[PDB]
RNA sequence: GAUUGACCCUU
RNA sequence: AGGGGAUCGAAGAUGAUCAGAUACCGUCGUAGUCUUAACCAUAAACUAUGCCGACUAGGGAUCGGGUGGUGUUUUUUUAAUGACCCACUCGGCACCUUACGAGAAAUCAAAGUCUUUGGGUUCUGGGGGGAGUAUGGUCGCAAGGCUGAAACUUAAAGGAAUU
């Protein structure tokens, strides 16, 4: 049906790794898809756009369509994925399969107090692709989401409640806005706090741990 | 990060390099764990026992993971003589 | 350290390089000098009356070849005299 | 037209006009 | 027009590496095996195929040739290349080591034979 | 790199940095009680003279002054200080 | 866009440098632009060295050769091939063949 | 020439910080400068620092950690209130849950929310985070 | 902590020698290497042969902690270090890469030559440049034969030895085959030396 | 290194 | 203005190719090119990169100095005043491979340490044209220089060469 071919890929298909953490916390490379599909049957994926690029030849203009399209679950994990094809349903697959691939975690934070669940983002945090830059800043309860609407969806995909941003740049160039908020997210696990400055023991990788479940 | 009534959240605290002591990010796929297995007045590796380092990509194509690994590894004790804190 | 001064009684200099560059501003300059008053056609207001002159020999733009009328008017209150545009189908009753 | 061939034209026509306001003030 | 087609030369290979001691350098018999020791679908195309055939046997049987490996040559290149002679090419042949050597070593703390040479410049 | 001791440097290191490179800067200098042959005449002079020094015995001058040291003269005996 | 980051010349820290003319068209080109090439050659074109060698009164006769330099601007070196256009990763090769 | 010397003390650090180093030399060591470390020191910033004597200013050699995201000031030293501190604090810290502007008040050097609990105010010197 | 009985041994320092691996680059030296000591007059640096030893325990310490024996990859594409990998891939798991090591090895999951290693021992980064490159995306750890003045970016260990001299390189990779079968422990003979000769990883022209 | 000047219609 | 006036040569004379050629090409050739006093004050006056200060992978080299290494030559190979060769500080003109980083990119050890935005300071720009125009000043013998608009028109004009 599957029958990956990567060492993580076979371990997630035997079931040795229960939850994508630890991927996230091994920083392993993900290739296949159907691993982060199996560790998130929660992700909902929808295109964000299509648009034609066309490339001269001494025969007319060769057409194939960009899709841009954001994977994401309601809380915590999100990807986004970019792909050129000839057919607009092949380039929405293919896209499918790279933003699953490129999934990462985000850093919810709260604005103050600590009452609740987390609801926004821990810290500013800034991404730039092109000349587009995208800053989300943490917004109190109830705000909710103060973003243009690519990148309103792609907070919301995260998992994001309430939170604040500003853009600088040609922000119509979708695909640039979207990398550079998707940067943006990726930051927030990046970012070092005093709540993370204590020392972890660096466990074994899952790899290393189950290397003894391999062919020989 | 945890809220008011303990109940740790953000799950996934993540590693932090050995070396700078900075977040190794969920795709940095350039860092690394060096494992180092230890002896026990035998000459022989005992298995599932190694002293373990996390070495940042940032570090590792800086150029300066062998004398990283030189100092964490005399500084642990399983080094002698080849890194010298006075350069 | 990025061009302007940023010293603690600089305040001067920074709002007189301010007023300077004000004017490179199409509008600012137009508000501060008074041009909708002194040069506009409709003396800087929203509508203006005026009485259909005559007929001019006038081509439009791209794409057309129509050579009927635009109206000239000369306005009441300046004298100024305006070429407008009839703006629906049917031009032809109104312009007697 | 190059620009330099302009601004040669334009000062011409600067000169022009500077003696045509001469002969008339 | 002497260029052989990929397909071609690429049959003659796979032949060669797995049927290397069944046939011989002459072309008449090397097609007259060819013919079932390989399923064709052309009498020019099997003629083609047994001649760069006969031509790799030629060049094999002077100096070896790349991109080919059988049994018997990849036993032969083993043999050789886990051969070696029992005089040793590390031992005292007589050491020419210098100053900076010389006192490396002792400040290692170790003591060997060794000559004294002075520092080149 | 990316760990050392500035607070401690090797010995070596802070002779080849320059003199005002140095943790904490001092001089390169240093003086010297020449003697002519014959009469000792014992008199202290700086490295880097800039100045013809002689003693005010006779014409008997020590050193000649150069781009950085002074070039002594070929008869006399140098100590450090 | 900037195409060399030489500008085409050498110069760095002179601001000016006097100038030159080209051997093939006399056209003016600043001295460190210059293509000047250096033609060292046999003065017997190397052809009629036995005629000259059989016809010499002087035995071993050491056959002097002529030395100049021949300075050419951009557009005449280009055109007598003395440089091309090359590619652009390549035009940085400061190294002659 | 070398107008605001926390201001080269403190982007001598962030450099150092960035490109990793675990110490850093700062030349000339001023109180100011000494103060700020101080403060750094006491919130986990950057550990031990020891000030080299030289007669002439003085050297400090920082020992850093990987915890310093950014050390900066803020040039001119502008005036803050008790209302202007908010401000301050939203402007140029990452969260309200850690980071501290710092400010020189008629109480010593201080970061902002020591300057809260003694009520006092002053002038912005920097941040840290 | 070492038992100080895996320090340098006269025997291996004898093997050394007579290796010439104490024998570096020339006046060119890199920064990131600390092995040198007391640069040699004529410009030949003098490579320090008992951090080499101590790097190569140090290595040989990280191949027997990595569980899986085959997973550990040998890189090499020198012509003098192809028969050292060989060799070493004989004698332990260590599979190797010999000759030219195709890119989008350790990438491109759908190729014939794709491993997914977990240690690579690289006989010299500036020629092995590819696999340190694409290790460098799949979080492969590095040890490599490091000279005085190789291109010690994206190694994670570096072991200071000759890579000019035949007997250096294959001297080292005995070492390291040795020694990663001492640790392991199938070499029982821990005082007794081993009987393979270490003129064995030596390349042959003709 | 000659004379090869010009060519009214839409994304 | 006075000297000078070889060469080359805006103008011009003139032969040619040309449909035309008061252009390219050929030969002459005043002004000029050279100086002395006095003006002029512009250039793709460019590194199209303001100045001062600090800090950040590494190097083959080079110029002015040049801590040092009982390392070479004529003289005495057996004291000595050369110059070169190698560690190597310092100050310059520059160069050499991913990116720590920056950038739209070309590319840049600065064009970095800029949404993690403040070292000090000067100047300049605010879509394209009209237009460096008009006008008023001001300097100039003049040519012109500096300052310097509006009316009006316009949906692009531009920056990196991706196929």
């Amino acid at each position: 049906g599957w029958v990956p071919v990567t060492k993580l890929g076979r371990l997630v298909k035997a079931g040795k790794i229960t939850t994508i953490e630890e991927i996230f916390l091994h920083s392993l490379p993900v290739k296949e898809f159907q691993i982060i599909d199996t560790l998130l049957p929660g992700l909902q994926d929808e295109v964000m756009n299509i648009k034609p690029v066309q490339k001269q030849t001494r025969a007319g203009q060769r057409t194939r369509f960009k899709a841009v399209v954001v994977v994401g679950d309601s809380n915590g994990h999100v990807g986004l994925g970019i792909k050129t094809a000839k057919e607009v349903a092949g380039a929405i697959r293919a896209g499918i399969i790279i933003a699953k691939l490129s999934v990462i975690p985000i850093r919810r934070g709260y604005w103050g107090t600590n009452l609740g669940q987390p609801h926004s983002l821990a810290t500013k945090t800034t991404g730039k692709c092109g000349s587009v830059t995208v800053r989300l800043i943490p917004a109190p309860r109830g705000s909710g989401i103060v973003a243009s609407p690519a990148v309103k969806k792609l907070l919301q995909l995260a998992g994001v409640e309430d939170v604040y941003t500003q853009s600088n740049g040609k922000t119509r160039t979708l695909e640039n806005t979207l990398k550079a908020a998707f940067v943006a997210i990726g930051n927030t696990y990046g970012f070092l706090t005093p709540n993370l400055w204590a020392e972890q023991p660096l466990p074994v990788s899952p790899l290393d741990i189950y290397s003894d479940e391999a062919s020989a | 990060m945890e809220n008011d009534k303990g109940q740790l959240v953000e799950l996934y605290v993540p590693r932090k390099c050995s070396a700078t002591n900075r977040i190794i990010k969920a795709d940095d796929h350039a860092s690394v764990q060096i494992n180092v297995a230890k002896v026990d007045e035998e000459g022989r590796a005992i298995p599932g026992e190694y002293v373990t380092y996390a070495l940042s990509g940032y570090v590792r194509s800086r150029g300066e993971s062998d004398d990283s690994l030189n100092r964490l590894a005399q500084n642990d004790g399983l080094l002698k003589n080849v890194w010298s804190y006075s350069r | 350290g990025k061009g302007k001064p940023r010293g603690l009684n600089s305040a001067r200099k920074l709002r007189v390089h301010r007023r300077n560059n004000r004017w490179a501003e199409n509008n600012y300059k137009k508000r501060l000098l008074g041009t909708a008053f002194k040069s506009s056609p409709f003396g800087g207001s929203s509508h203006a009356k005026g009485i259909v002159l005559e007929k001019l020999g006038i081509e439009s733009k791209q794409p057309n070849s129509a050579i009927r009328k635009c109206v000239r008017v000369q306005l009441i209150k300046n004298g100024k005299k305006v070429t407008a545009f009839v703006p629906n189908d049917g031009c032809l009753n109104f312009v007697d | 037209m190059r620009a330099k061939w302009r601004k040669k034209r334009t000062r011409r026509l600067k000169r022009k006009r500077r003696k045509v306001r001469a002969r008339s003030k | 027009g002497r260029v052989r087609t990929k397909t071609v030369k690429r049959a003659s290979k796979a032949l060669i590496e797995r049927y290397y001691p069944k046939l011989t350098l002459d072309f008449q018999t090397n097609k007259r095996l060819c013919d079932e020791i390989a399923t064709i679908q052309s009498k020019r195309l099997r003629n083609k195929i047994a001649g760069y055939t006969t031509h790799l046997m030629k060049r094999i049987q002077k100096g070896p040739v790349r991109g080919i490996s059988f049994k018997l040559q990849e036993e032969e290149r083993e043999r050789k290349d886990q051969y070696v002679p029992e005089v040793s090419a590390l031992d005292l042949s007589r050491l020419n080591v210098d100053n900076q050597t010389s006192d490396l070593v002792k400040s290692l703390g170790l003591k060997l034979p060794l000559s004294v040479i002075n520092v080149s410049a | 790199v990316l760990v050392q001791d500035l607070l401690h440097p090797t010995a070596a290191s802070e002779a080849r940095k320059h003199k005002l490179k140095t943790l904490v800067q001092g001089p390169r200098s240093y003086f010297l009680d020449v003697k002519c042959p014959g009469c000792l005449n014992i008199t202290t002079v700086f490295s880097h003279a800039q100045t013809a020094v002689t003693c005010e015995s006779c014409s008997t001058i020590l050193c000649t002054p150069t781009g950085g040291k002074a070039k002594l003269s070929e008869g006399t005996s140098f100590r450090r200080k | 866009p900037k195409k060399r980051a030489s500008n085409g010349r050498n110069k760095k820290g002179r601001g000016h440098v006097k100038p030159v003319r080209c051997v093939n068209c006399s056209k003016s080109i600043p001295k460190d632009k210059a293509i000047k090439r250096m033609a060292i050659r046999n003065i017997v074109e190397a052809a009629a060295v036995r005629d000259l060698s059989e016809a010499s009164v002087y035995p071993e006769y050491a056959l002097p050769k002529t030395y100049n330099k021949l300075h050419y601007c951009v557009s005449c070196a280009i055109h007598a091939r003395i440089v091309r256009v090359r590619s652009r990763e390549d035009r940085k090769n400061r190294a002659p063949p | 020439t070398r107008s605001s010397v926390l201001a080269d003390a403190l982007n001598a650090i962030n450099n150092a910080e960035k490109t990793g180093k675990r110490q850093v030399l700062i030349r000339p060591s001023s109180k100011v400068i000494i103060k700020f470390l101080q403060v750094m020191q006491k919130h986990g910033y950057i550990g031990e620092f020891e000030y080299i004597d030289d007669h002439r200013s003085g050297k400090i050699v920082v020992q850093l950690n990987g915890r310093l995201n950014k050390c900066g000031v803020i040039s001119p030293r502008f005036n803050v209130k008790i209302g202007d501190i908010e401000k301050w604090t939203a402007n140029l810290l990452p969260a309200r849950q850690f980071g501290y502007v710092i400010l020189t008040t008629s109480a010593g050097i201080m970061d902002h929310e020591e300057a809260r609990r003694k009520h006092v105010s002053g002038k912005i010197l920097g941040f840290v985070y | 902590s070492l038992p100080a009985t895996f320090d340098l041994t006269p025997e291996d320092a004898q093997l050394l020698l007579a290796a010439n691996t104490h024998l570096g680059a020339r006046n060119v030296q890199v920064h990131q290497e600390p092995y040198v000591f007391n640069a040699r007059p004529d410009g030949v640096h003098v490579i320090n042969v008992g951090k080499t030893w101590e790097k190569l325990v140090l290595a040989a310490r990280i191949i027997a902690a990595i569980p899986n024996p085959e997973d550990v990859v040998a890189i090499s594409s020198r012509t003098f270090g192809q028969r050292a990998v060989l060799k070493f891939a004989a004698h332990t798991g260590a599979t190797p890469i010999a000759g030219r090591f195709t890119p989008g090895s350790f990438t491109n999951y759908i190729t014939r030559s794709f491993k997914e290693p977990r240690l690579v021992i690289v006989t010299d980064p500036r020629s092995d440049a590819q696999a340190i490159k694409e290790a460098s995306y799949v979080n492969i750890p590095v040890i490599a034969l490091t000279d005085l003045d190789s291109p010690s970016e994206f190694v994670d260990v570096a072991i200071p030895c000759n890579n000019r001299g035949k007997h250096s390189i294959g001297l080292i990779w005995y070492l390291l085959a040795r020694e990663v079968l001492r640790l392991r422990g199938a070499l029982v003979d821990r005082t007794q030396p081993w009987s393979i000769m270490p003129d064995l990883y030596f390349y042959r022209d003709p």
